[PDB]
């Protein structure tokens, strides 16, 4: 059905900015919400932050809340979620997805639909 | 007759829905309706 | 086979407000009679004509007193059932369920001075489009207004207009923004006669084609 | 066909000027009626909303063709998607109304809620432009059709019951940049 | 016992152009009456008959200007309502919202040149057949056309004709393919006497038989 | 009457559905039916 | 209250061929007219009377050809819309999506030899009883038969009989089991003169009573 | 009327059920009705 | 939808008192139930007390039920959590939470909607 085209990772260090991006291959008249998880080395995937549609509604982790941002493209349809001041820690492999059956807040962060292939974000010290 | 909005009869009996009142007159309608109007006095229009 | 249908989506849950009924579960139950019991009201409006309550000018009294003074303006107030001194009124405590209201709202004037007292008062309605209100009736002339003394007869009744652009009007002032929506109303002293402590009370009452429009419910619960 | 121009009037020339002929038209799609029953989108939602019909997209449908219109009337219907209940208050409500279970309040039933809802405005038609403010590029605070709430909103659809719409205004299309005329992408069968 | 029922399945969902109603929740409302409101409009292609708009030449002008050189064809556009000389215009912002057409399609030609300046035009309806339209009127001569020039009529209205294989037609352009599904419309300048920077300006609004068919969505949002 | 394709009667009374407008002229459609057509001057067919 | 129904259990699930519809999205759409359309066929048995098709002999011929020996058998092929010489046949691409069938079916024959070549031809119906069928005109004789020679008319139409002992046959032999479940039809050549190389063009087309019975699906699919 | 088979008329009006045809002949049912029979010649039965 | 406002925490010794506090952002007219989790340093959330808007209907787990106490303010529409002699066993992180979708006593302490960042509480002794 849908298929996620992620951009924007590499290699940085710490103390600076990296910016993904995200944009769905079809333009069906849904409500999706794009989220962000995150795979760190040797551990399981895990939730970062997400985005609502319709409105700007944005979900986060209590680990990253006052450094990312996300937000959402009307016109491109797409997703940016902007890494602000990242630790040693941030090093993990950044995955997007969709989650269209439900667009409810309260559950915004635990059932996505269709991911497609992360990406690779390692920063240095 | 207040807040019903349906055209079709009720599916069940009168005598079901609700209860039935028993015999054996709005006061403040007609002390509204009685009351005075006009002037006192001679009028010089 | 059998009737088929479509169970719609969206139809269904309970409004509060819906005009349908419940299913009846106790038949046959009769109510003891009340044929001709006094005191009905079928309209919360026919009450509210019939029955004038009192206004609250300053220091909480329903009345204003004459001064030995300068100024000829006894009171002043907005043409709005959420007044200051509509606050304890019957109108005011009806007009607060709901959204909109529209035409007549009517003033009693009674005097309660001695017989060895007269007076001569004067009231006029204040349009909106002037900033603040006039403070003395050679300049509130100019307004719709009318005039009476003291006699046999100690009531007046003044009927303020409904005038305005829209058809209807709020029942509630939005926001600290000034200079309400509607007139003011102002009552003067034109003279009076040994009249030094002597009142004049003051009541409200709807019109002949007053109205209010749509419930809601807005209290703090 | 020739005329004075500067004067104004209407004229419609046929093809029967050189031996046509007129045929006969049927314009029910391009009923006023007719095409703005239709739901649209509304895609900024709160958890507290105030109906305005200004705020559907620019440039689809309804919306543009409601922005093509100086005055309008029109009952309403709503599709709202929510969490917990659903309170409505009218035209002229406070907004501490919104709380209470007086005022029609929808609780949520599986899919979604569907209601119609009535013309509330004090003012015998609503408009699009307003040339001059109404307190002592916005509109008059009174150019709405009530409040909603619940504790998050995700998605209001509405639709203009018996609408009827006064003088008409500009209504434009996608500009063409330097073609001949502004070529797309047209649905056709696969293979 | 009660009446069986079967609940269908493919039923019931929500269409956003469906066409049933909805349920009420609040009952008796009356609205302010706007008897005999002026400039009320329940057809869109009424206004689009007796209200026409510009069309759009090059620099973005409305009109064509006579030009003093060997060149007899002032401008040519494709009978599209996605060309992009009506780009700017009421009709082609209307037929955006619908997949298919039929029907006449009105020109008007005003001229605004002084009293002591002449001219003669023509404008020739060029179907399609042919790779590249003509540019010279001796050879668009052999199309539908009609000439006219100058006096004290200042406007000149032509019809362009819906001449098609299938009886409708599709308000937009597919892709880049070339050579326009519909003819062409050329406008030339037969002659002209000391006419050195008078325009003629070009208006279009629907015929008498015009149609749009099915109402549609389709710009980005 | 726009986009309403059921033949039978509403279930609630019209009082309910929507509300009721009170009185106290297409203007579009006589200024395009009152459009000039024909010719001007005279004809030679 | 409100009008108590039961939801049946079996009842509601979508059949692909169930008798009613569905409901409808997009009100008020025209189609262009086609009256008078040429070339309407409302039922697929009178194309299939109308137009005959031919058989499929050996070699993939649609005739068959006079032989200089001493056998008289031209060609024998089963009653049997799934036999071998059918196989190429309007009536059997028809017939492969039914169940059942009942009726008559017709072969016509037509002499494609010179004006200087006669012959003299027969065709029997060998209804089942037998093993194999009669090798001999002689021997065929005794069923239900016709005989024609050749002259200015070219075609002869014979019409095979359905004799059975149910009032409906299947349209498709069962398994590898021989003898088939109807006759077999035998056609002999009973003399010719000076007809060496010249053929006999056979076809076949459905009866005044023919008729297929219960629609089915069963190719691979 | 081919394959419907419910007695009771249908909800929705025929404006939207389906599209509508307008105007401005079975071929092969007169083709084959029309075809021959019979014989030719005589018969001696 | 709704966001939780919590107040209160702070640090005290052993045989103390605290009071926190809990007023969500939006006043619908919901029935609501109010709860309180902890989450210990190096042990995961759990229930602590709960209490329902309509009535007083109150849970409690079998840690805290005769020192701490559940309260509601019909009025301004707020929640107070009063701990009560407390103990070094009671330091740990106190999330506030919402559970609009159903109000049973019987799973009152099971299912929350809306969570709010939590307060800390860090008991000495």
């Amino acid at each position: 059905q849908v298929q996620l085209q992620e951009s924007g990772g590499g290699l940085v260090q710490a103390g600076d900015s990296l910016r993904l991006s995200c944009v769905p291959s079809v333009r069906t008249s849904d409500n999706y919400i794009m989220g962000w998880f995150r795979q760190p080395p040797g551990k399981e995937r895990e939730f970062v932050a997400a985005i609502r549609r319709s409105d700007g509604t944005t979900k986060y982790a209590a680990s990253v809340k006052g450094r990312f941002a996300i937000s959402r493209d009307v016109a491109k349809n797409a997703a940016y979620l902007q890494m602000n001041s990242l630790k040693a820690e941030d090093t993990a492999v950044y995955y997007c997805a969709a989650k269209y059956q439900s667009t409810f807040y309260s559950t915004m962060d635990v059932q996505y639909d269709y991911w497609g292939q992360g990406t690779q974000v390692t920063v240095s010290s | 007759s207040g807040n019903t909005g349906s055209i079709i009869n009720n599916y069940y009996m009168q005598q079901y829905q609700n209860s039935m009142d028993t015999q054996l007159n709005d006061w403040f309608s007609k002390l509204a309706s009685s009351a005075f109007s006009g002037l006192f006095g001679a009028l010089l229009a | 086979g059998i009737v088929p249908v479509a169970c719609s989506d969206g139809y269904g849950g309970l409004v509060t407000t819906d005009p349908k009924t419940a299913d009846p579960v106790y038949g046959k139950v009769y109510n003891p009679p009340r044929t001709n019991y006094p005191g009905r009201f079928t309209n919360l409006l026919d009450v509210a004509e019939a029955c004038p309550t009192f206004l609250c000018f300053d220091d909480g009294k329903p009345y204003v007193v004459t001064r030995e003074d300068e100024q000829r303006l006894l009171a002043k107030f907005d043409v709005s059932l959420a007044a200051k001194h509509m606050s304890n009124t019957y109108l005011s405590g009806i007009a607060q369920y709901y959204a909109q209201y529209s035409g007549t709202i009517n003033l009693h004037f009674m005097f309660t001075g001695s017989t060895d007292s007269k007076a001569r008062y004067m009231v006029a309605y204040v349009p909106p489009g002037v900033e603040t209100p006039p403070d003395t009736p050679e300049r509130a002339a100019h307004c719709i207004h009318a005039e009476w003394d003291t006699g046999l007869n100690s009531k007046f009744t003044f009927s303020i207009p409904y005038v305005s652009a829209a058809d209807y009007a709020y029942t509630a002032s939005d926001v600290a923004e000034t200079t309400n929506v509607q007139g003011w109303v102002c009552i003067y002293q034109i003279t009076h006669g040994k009249a030094q402590n002597d009142t004049l009370v003051v009541s409200v009452s709807a019109g002949k084609d007053f109205e209010l429009r749509l419930p809601i419910d807005p209290r703090t619960q | 066909t020739t005329s004075a121009g500067e004067s104004a009037d209407p004229v419609t020339t046929t093809v029967e000027n050189y031996g046509g002929e007129t045929q006969v038209q049927r314009r029910h799609h391009t009923d006023v009626g007719f095409i703005m029953d239709r739901f649209v989108k509304i895609n900024n939602t709160n958890p507290t909303h105030v109906i305005d019909l200004m705020q559907t997209h620019q440039h689809g449908l309804v919306g543009a063709l409601l922005r093509a219109a100086t005055y309008y009337f029109s009952d309403l219907e709503i599709v709202v998607r929510h969490e917990g209940n659903l309170t409505w208050v009218p035209n002229g409500a406070p907004e501490a109304a919104l709380s209470n279970a007086g005022n029609p309040t929808a609780y949520n039933k599986a899919p979604f809620t569907r209601l119609a809802l009535p013309y509330t405005a004090p003012h015998r038609v609503l408009a699009t432009v307003y040339n001059g403010t109404s307190k002592y590029t916005q509109l008059p605070a009174s150019f709405n059709f009530g409040a909603i709430r619940a504790t998050d909103i995700s998605e209001l659809l509405v639709r203009m019951k018996r609408a009827e719409l006064y003088c008409p205004r500009p209504l434009l299309a996608v500009e063409v940049t330097a073609q001949d005329r502004h070529k797309q992408k047209i649905i056709a069968p696969a293979k």
